[PDB]
RNA sequence: CUCAUAAAGUGCGUCGUAGUCCGGAUUGGAGUCUGCAACUCGACUCCAUGAAGUCGGAAUCGCUAGUAAUCGUGGAUCAGAAU
């Protein structure tokens, strides 16, 4: 069934099925089933409507999806706008050398590539 | 450093004479010193290889 | 019902304190285009079935399959392939689905936020972002296989960012800053 | 790419006392001249003042800052930002 | 006295053929340890990510018995990159 943000674990145990989530893993898979009181050896197709309900609400309170990916993008954007080499490394569109990369470097690059 | 090496000061603070510690004479490291030589584990080795330490010799197998 | 007061009552009030102009231009009729989430890729010959078989329960009529104009371009496109499948029409229907959509069922999802980011910037067509699992007062709890998550659009002819979204927060909540 | 090998540099006149203050927590802002030194664990949480060449600027070291030199957080030149200089 | 738990093995339970509870590359975050000190140059632990790969075009290599093949363990060098 569907729990968090876009996830459809089908035909598998309650444990391994939840392991397919970007946020929770094995450690979290066991603790959640123990808190909601659910058999870990039961398939997702054998779970009742009441069991899944208590599973969604609890697993709900967690961090996942886009909102998290934007936090990552921002983290890479902050050191990118500054004078940090690591940020320039993320781009790697910078000079790898020791001569100039800005111009006159076609002897290694080859034909001019589109901007 | 120059501030931590207050050990050089013969007279300890409020603490009893027991306050006086050790500190290496060469590097000035308090971690692991060797009373006999007063040098740290790092300096005793460097001084050993150089041969500046009399009577000292590298043990062999 | 609660849909008439808007456009005769709450359209003059929102055009007096921060406008000072005529009575029209802000906001008419004209159909509202309802698009579909790219069916391509997903799977093979099907899904077009579980389509028009769900987009025929929320509203009336069925979607029409239409191809493109037979004219090859600089892209992998053959002659005679069904791409698009769009059907938008109105009259007086596109009014009720702005009531039973943003009143009940929400709040009543499972983990709704509340704070939305600045969708549009220099136009009118807002934007959106919804997930695959939704709880509607017009959909069965146990009998529908494969959850469907579709967006929500709105066409407007505004001129400034403000003097807008001041009519959206007049019924369709929430929206914190 | 940076360079280290295995000989990270930490001026002894800014690494031994910084450890002193560790006797019972940390100590108020300090001032070091050699920005060449690199930032490491112990220095976390403390406020070291780097010399730009004119004065000492307070640089609150953080775990995220660990690894970079003290000089990297002490700008040499001074640009006003001729404008509204917002954000 | 300790490093030690030997591993495969045995008993019981679990997983279904899909790039998968196959496979682990890469990368993000946190941390331990050695060392004066590991941002190009460490090893290791945990979480997250989880690629190529579904067995391979022309030639060519190793062996006749507890040996082949296969599995795990201790040691010399030694503070620490031995697959």
């Amino acid at each position: 069934a569907r729990i968090a943000g876009i996830n459809i674990p089908d035909h598998k145990h309650a444990v391994i099925a939840l392991t397919s989530i970007y946020g929770v893993g094995k450690t979290r898979s066991k603790a959640i089933l123990a808190a909601a009181g659910i058999a870990e050896d039961v398939k997702i197709s054998e779970l009742s409507e009441g069991q899944i309900d208590t599973l969604r609400d609890e697993v709900a309170k967690f961090v996942v999806e886009g909102d998290l990916r934007r936090e990552i993008s921002m983290s890479i954007k902050r050191l990118m706008d500054l004078g940090c080499y690591r940020g320039l490394r993320h781009r790697r569109g910078l000079p790898v050398r020791g001569q100039r990369t800005k111009t006159n470097a076609r002897t290694r690059k080859g034909p001019r590539k589109p901007i | 450093r120059w501030n931590a090496v207050l050990k050089l000061q013969t007279l300890p603070r409020d603490s009893s004479p027991s306050r006086q510690r050790n500190r290496c004479r060469q590097t000035g490291r308090p971690h692991g010193f060797l009373r006999k030589f007063g040098l740290s584990r790092i300096k005793v080795r460097e001084a050993a290889m150089r041969g500046e330490i009399p009577g000292l010799k590298k043990a062999s197998w | 019902k609660l849909h008439d007061y808007y456009k005769d009552e709450v359209v003059k009030k929102l055009m007096t304190e921060f406008n000072y102009n005529s009575v029209m231009q802000v906001p008419r009729v004209e159909k509202i285009t309802l698009n579909m989430g790219v069916g391509e890729a997903i799977a093979d010959k099907k899904l077009l079935d579980n389509a028009a078989a769900d987009l025929a329960a929320i509203s009336g009529q069925k979607p029409l399959i239409t191809k493109a104009r037979k004219s090859v371009a600089g892209f992998k496109i053959r002659q005679g392939y069904p791409i698009g499948c769009k059907v938008t029409l109105r009259g007086e229907r596109m009014w009720e689905f702005f009531e039973r959509l943003i009143t009940i069922a929400v709040p009543r999802i499972r983990d709704f936020r509340g704070l939305s980011a600045k969708s549009f910037d220099g136009r009118g067509n807002y934007s959106m972002g919804v997930r695959e699992q939704i709880i509607f007062p017009e959909i069965d709890y146990d009998k529908v296989d494969r959850v469907r998550g579709l967006d929500i659009t709105i066409t407007t002819t505004a001129k400034s960012d403000e003097e807008g979204r001041a009519l959206l927060a007049a019924f369709d909540f929430p929206f914190r800053k | 790419p940076r360079s280290l090998k295995k000989g990270p540099f930490i001026d002894l006149h800014l690494l031994k006392k910084v450890e002193k203050a560790v006797e019972s927590g940390d100590k108020k802002p300090l001032r070091t001249w050699s920005r060449r030194s690199t930032i490491f664990p112990n220095m976390i949480g403390l406020t070291i003042a780097v010399h730009n060449g004119r004065q000492h600027v307070p640089v609150f070291v953080t775990d995220e800052m660990v690894g970079h030199k003290l000089g990297e957080f002490a700008p040499t030149r001074t640009y006003r930002g001729h404008a509204a200089d917002k954000k």
